[PDB]
């Protein structure tokens, strides 16, 4: 999202840009160590969501979120 | 003939049980607007609220900082740190935060917002790091 | 005439198959997923251990 555009910007058009401005607005992949919200439903505790660090397979096989059988006293 | 999407006629059945005279003035009906307050801020000797950021305002305030350096980000820190929510947690625990809390402690009837304003940089931080 | 079957009740042709057909319930499913406010995809999250 270019800020002097006022608008958001394509990676495959910005092959010119060769850095970033400050002020820009970027969208990255979501990586390991950021944090997301688990939920499972029916959410009944205040556990029922929670804050997890994300570890990212890179297994392309894999398309399960993965979990401590430790953690899944959190939502049940 | 046969029509399936019914819409399933929907009811209510407990009924609720809520326990001169001119047309109308420009007063009583209208002013919608409500009367603006005046600001009266609690004396600093006079508070009652705790000194102690709670984790709501704490986490409110490293939030509004981060969002502010993110558009912004001339900073106070002395170390350089990559992201806001970094800086901001790092401007609180330095007790830096240029931010400041008000407790809305009463909105009275005669159009006073009695607050109680709290400065981040003398009170206790409860967060981790 | 009473012979005739033009103006029959097309709603008597549905024999009943239960007793009280005709008393109205007011109370809510006590099996009905009403409250919870859960996906219909998600339904294996509520089945038994």
């Amino acid at each position: 999202y270019k800020q002097i555009t006022q608008s958001v910007h394509d990676i495959e058009g910005l092959k010119q840009d060769f850095r970033l401005e400050v002020g820009d607005i970027l969208y990255r992949d979501v990586v390991t160590g950021d944090v997301a919200f688990f939920n499972r439903q029916p959410s009944l505790e205040r556990s029922s969501i929670g804050v997890h660090r994300i570890v990212v397979l890179e297994n392309p096989k894999i398309s399960t979120f993965q979990m401590n059988v430790s953690a899944c006293a959190w939502y049940n | 003939l046969i029509m399936d999407d019914l819409v399933e006629e929907y009811v209510e059945t407990e009924e609720e049980n809520l326990v001169e005279i001119v047309e109308s003035p420009s007063i009583c009906e209208g002013f919608v607007q409500a009367s603006s307050q005046t600001l009266v801020i609690i004396p600093d000797n006079e508070r009652i609220t705790s000194n102690v950021l709670t984790t709501f305002e704490a986490t409110r305030l490293v939030a509004v900082r981060a969002q502010q350096l993110a558009i912004n980000g001339s900073t106070m820190l002395k170390k350089k740190y990559s992201s806001p929510i970094d800086i901001a947690k790092q401007e609180l625990f330095n007790r830096k935060i240029p931010l400041l809390v008000m407790r809305c402690i009463k909105v009275t009837p005669e159009g006073q917002k009695i607050v109680e304003i709290w400065n981040p940089r003398e009170m206790g931080i409860p967060l981790l790091d | 005439s009473g012979e005739d079957s033009s103006m029959d009740d097309i709603s008597a042709y549905s024999s009943p198959g239960l007793f009280g057909e005709d008393i109205i319930d007011r109370l809510d499913d006590p099996f009905s997923i009403e409250d919870v406010d859960i996906s219909l995809d998600v339904l294996d999250n509520l089945a038994p251990q």
